């Protein structure tokens, strides 16, 4: 069995967040899946290349940040990169 | 041109002889009353620990009791709720965890938990019901823990009397009486070659080939599966290509005359075998 | 080895897709070039499909072959795994 | 062509002739495409006995040479014994289970007859039950004085150890 | 009609038969089961087995004729042209089989 | 006729030649002159050679 | 002891010792195998002849005794396979292909 | 002083192999230079993919093989392969 996991559980809070009434069959759900490991290779990608370009070996917040502003065009950048900001503020709010 | 396919005779062809099982359980206890009214040190069970064909019989006959593979196989059934565990000819070569007490290429005995059981159907098809001496065939220069393994299974799982470990073509030497000469024998593992001076082996000065049989058989599958290349649609089995090498195959005289002229044309529908399948 | 087979993709399939393409007119020399071209992609992604298969020494072509090959050919599958 | 035969395929390759035969090609039938054909694997597979190290690559000697390496290297270079050609060749006789091919004995009196000296009284035979004299053997041998002079008892195994060996004349050297 | 074949596998068995030689006192033990390199190692006689030193003759591994001369690309003896052709068009992963089935493979680690 | 088997210098002179055939091979033992004609023929290991024992 | 570099041991001029190097600090596994350098070095030395040959002789084609880009460019964009492997690669100084269409022609 | 690495003596050897009697422009040689760095990043990344494919933490001789059939066309890949067996093959017997 091996315990096979993915991003099920959070991707059906964040869809009952966004839409309490609205429901997801088995293929879109793996699509989803899908589409959140790739983004996150890509992410964490052009953050390993870009921690390898300045000599620095760490991939901090800052790498991220500005992996997404590479990655997502436009506004799709802003936003996710102002709720990142938020989300590593709250982070060492309770820490 | 239509001549060279026009007069050509409708092939002779010869099926696949597969190794499969035959319809018999003799329960054979014959032979323990027959054992039992000689006179002692005149009885003793005799085991060929051959790696074809282990063979086991009483001394005072003439042909084996028994002729089996070292082939086991053990099974569980939850639909049945059972463990089955045959072993020897009673495995049909459906069902197939064939794993064999001999090593694949070496006549050295290194799969004990094989041996044990193809000694228990060896006393139980003699037929065991309670200590006779053995006399039991081994390989050239055989190695000691092999030896030290057989010998404690010998005493401490049956329980026996004693036990001898002989050289099976030296035997076979001794039987054809011959007193001086040159025994090469090539057997199903390696090709032994052992000069013998006046009924004593010199086996300080043997020499063991390492091909055999079974490299007959498995080097037969190798140049079958590079033959036909582009997929055969068949199973090749090791055992078939064995009976292709058994009634095929034969050691030409002059073998680089014989060979460069071979796929001429004139006269290759006579040297050509010809195999079917199902 | 069977026969033949690239005549498989018949011509009201290829119809069908030209119609989801949004193809109003299609000519009658375009269903056996559309049969090379889609020969031409089905070999450069089975190839690197086997190849993957090989690489982990498997004779069974998993999905995630085929989606590794598509990644790495520029094309990204969702719904297969990745 | 055609213009130059007015006015005037598988049959010449020789891979077809080696997989397929003289005969025309499979036109992919039932019991046509489910055949193996055998030519030279006849006379290759039993060919490795003599010649191993060039067909199938085991990087050792073969049997012409191994006898003849034993017969005229080594038998003469050894003390103990009177005659090395004189008596070692009166019966080199053949045993084992895979020997019964067609012509396997003639291949060897031909070898020895080419390594050994001109003269030697060279006769090579075979056993008589191939692949059960070696059962034989130990029957007849099983119930004499020697092989009671070479038996191995329970507590002879339980004092000697396991490795224990009666040097016997046909069993390996002692240890 | 699976009656005669589900006697037959009960027939044949030896847990149907109780084993009464078998001593129950003894126990195997787990460390048997090994191979030729591990005897070797254990005792670090069948070491009587020779190489030859003589002039090979080298025939053709992919048919069995006499084959005079290889390759560069693939080291194969080979007859003639035809040969030399299914040689230099035949599909990845055969052309390290034919040595596989002469030996000397040296396939990478 | 026959193939050489070995040359090999006895006495420190003659020279014993073993002379293999396709039936067996066989001793002889040279004069110290016509090995000296066998030796301006280029004859090394395994040469099939014709000695005319007489002449 | 008399050291001799892992290049000349594998009979390639790329150092082989400098390509394991950056496959362990290049964040690329945790392990490296020994046989990945000197193939890795193979490869990429291959590589390298192929183009240098091809752009040699656009070279001496222009009767020019040194590779320019120029010459780079010729040899990549005509070799089909080059061509694919650098399809996304755009070579500094190295100008087109020169090939005029048909229809372009004088009439 | 700080050092900076770089391809050029290589590459340079390679040329006077393959061709005794021509040179190489400056520009040239760093355009030969950042080739032979893409290609390393193409063909060890594709190796490292392949390696955490099938949950292996070593990149061997192998992975870097099937990244250079993967990776190059036709027949460029066959010889690379060839060149690289032979060297390897030669490594492992010169010790
Ligand atoms: N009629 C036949 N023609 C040719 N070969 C045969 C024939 N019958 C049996 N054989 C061969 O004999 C071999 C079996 O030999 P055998 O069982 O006597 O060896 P073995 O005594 O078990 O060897 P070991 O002593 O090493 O255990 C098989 O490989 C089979 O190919």
């Amino acid at each position: 069995r091996s315990r096979k996991e993915s991003y099920s559980v959070y991707v059906y809070k964040v869809l009952k967040q966004v839409h309490p009434d609205t429901g997801i069959s088995s293929k879109a759900m793996g699509i989803m899946n899908s589409f959140v490991n790739d983004i996150f290779e890509r992410i964490a990608g052009e953050a390993s290349r870009l921690a390898h370009y300045n000599k620095r070996s760490t991939i901090t917040s800052r790498e991220i940040q500005t992996a997404v502003r590479l990655l997502l065009p436009g506004e799709l950048a802003k936003h996710a990169v102002s709720e990142g900001t938020k989300a590593v503020t709250k982070y060492t709010s309770s820490k | 041109r239509d001549e060279p396919w026009k007069r050509l005779p409708p092939p002779t062809v010869y099926p696949v002889k597969e190794a499969r099982f035959e319809k018999y359980i003799p329960p054979q206890l014959d032979g323990r009353e027959r054992a039992l009214a000689q006179p002692p040190g005149q009885v003793a069970i005799v085991i060929d620990n051959g790696s074809h064909s282990v063979r086991a019989g009483w001394n005072f006959e003439d042909k084996p009791r028994l002729a089996i593979p070292p082939i086991m196989s053990k099974y569980r059934d939850r639909k049945m709720g059972k463990t089955f565990s045959f072993a020897g000819s009673d495995c049909y070569a459906a069902r197939s965890h064939i794993r064999n007490a001999f090593e694949a290429g070496t006549g050295i005995v290194s799969n004990w938990d094989v041996m044990e059981h193809v000694l228990d159907y060896v006393f139980v098809k003699l037929g065991m019901n309670e200590d006779m001496p053995i006399v039991m065939t081994e390989a050239v220069a055989n190695l000691p823990y092999s030896r030290k393994s057989m010998s404690e299974i010998i005493f401490e799982c049956y329980g026996a009397p004693s036990l001898v470990y002989g050289i099976d073509s030296l035997f076979s030497f001794r039987h054809n009486q011959g007193q001086t000469g040159l025994v090469v024998s090539s057997s199903y593992s390696a090709t032994h070659v052992i000069p013998v001076y006046n009924r004593k082996a010199l086996l300080s000065q043997a020499i063991r080939l390492n091909w055999g049989g079974w490299h007959m058989a498995e080097y037969m599958l190798k140049l079958l599966k590079l033959k036909y290349y582009t997929g055969f649609p068949g199973k090749l089995n090791s055992s078939q290509t064995e009976h292709m090498v058994r009634d095929f195959c034969y050691v030409s005289l002059d073998y680089d005359r014989e060979l460069a002229g071979y796929l001429d044309w004139t006269g290759l529908e006579d040297r050509e075998r010809i195999v079917q399948y199902p | 080895v069977l026969r033949d087979n690239i005549q498989g993709i018949t011509k009201p399939a290829i119809r069908r897709l030209a119609r989801r393409g949004g193809v109003k007119r299609i000519s009658g020399l375009i269903y056996e070039e559309t049969r090379g071209v889609l020969k031409v992609f089905l070999e450069n992604v089975i190839r690197d499909a086997v190849t993957y298969t090989e690489h982990a020494k498997r004779k069974t072509v998993t999905a995630m072959d085929v989606v590794y090959a598509l990644k790495r050919q520029g094309r990204t599958l969702y719904g297969f795994g990745g | 062509x055609x213009x130059x035969x007015x006015x005037x395929d598988w049959s010449k390759s020789l891979l077809h002739a080696f997989r397929y035969g003289p005969r025309p090609f499979d036109p992919s039938s039932q019991a046509e495409t489910h055949r193996v054909h055998l030519n030279v694997e006849r006379i290759r597979v039993p060919e490795v006995l003599f010649q191993p190290a060039a067909i199938a690559g085991v990087d050792q000697a073969g049997l012409v040479e191994i006898a003849g390496d034993i017969l005229c290297q080594r038998l003469p270079s050894l003390p103990g014994i009177q005659d090395a050609p004189d008596a070692f060749l009166r019966d080199v006789f053949l045993t084992g289970g895979n020997t019964l091919f067609q012509n396997f004995d003639e291949r060897l009196r031909q070898g020895l007859m080419a390594l050994l000296p001109v003269g030697a009284p060279l006769r090579v035979r075979r056993a008589q039950d191939a692949i059960l004299d070696a059962w034989r053997g130990a029957a007849g041998w099983a119930c004499t004085e020697e092989a009671k002079a070479a038996w191995i008892t329970r507590e002879e195994y339980l004092e000697k150890g396991g490795e224990y060996i009666k040097e016997h004349d046909l069993g390996n050297a002692f240890a | 009609a699976q009656a005669a074949h589900q006697a037959l596998v009960e027939q044949l068995d030896l847990h149907s038969i109780h084993k009464t030689f078998r001593n129950p006192n003894w126990r195997p033990n787990q460390r048997r089961n090994k191979t030729i390199k591990a005897i070797l190692g254990e005792s670090q006689t069948n070491i009587e087995s020779a190489p030859s030193l003589a002039p090979m003759k080298h025939y053709c591994d992919v048919t069995g004729l006499p084959a005079p001369y290889l390759d560069p690309k693939t080291r194969l003896r080979y007859h003639n042209k035809e040969i030399f052709a299914m040689i230099r068009n035949l599909p990845q992963g055969m052309g390290e089989q034919f040595l596989e089935a002469r030996g000397a493979h040296t396939v990478l680690k | 006729e026959g193939e050489v088997t070995e040359m090999t210098p006895e006495e420190a002179s003659t020279l014993l030649i073993g002379l293999k055939s396709a039936r067996g091979q066989k001793k002889l033992r040279l004069d110290p002159s016509i090995y000296e004609a066998i030796q301006k023929e280029r004859v090394q290991v395994g040469d099939v050679i014709y000695i005319e024992t007489n002449t | 002891a008399k050291a001799k570099t892992r290049s000349s041991r594998a009979g390639l001029q790329f150092p082989v010792g400098r390509v394991h190097r950056l496959l362990r600090k290049g964040n690329y596994a945790e392990r490296v195998g020994a046989g990945a350098p000197v193939y890795l070095a193979a490869v990429l030395e291959y590589l390298t002849a192929e183009i240098l040959e091809l752009a040699g002789n656009a070279a001496r084609d222009n009767k020019k005794t040194r590779i320019i880009p120029r010459h780079l460019q010729l040899a990549i964009r005509n070799d089909e396979e080059l061509n694919k492997l650098l399809g996304k690669v755009t070579i500094a100084q190295g100008g087109v292909l020169p090939n005029i269409q048909a229809v372009l022609l004088p009439k």
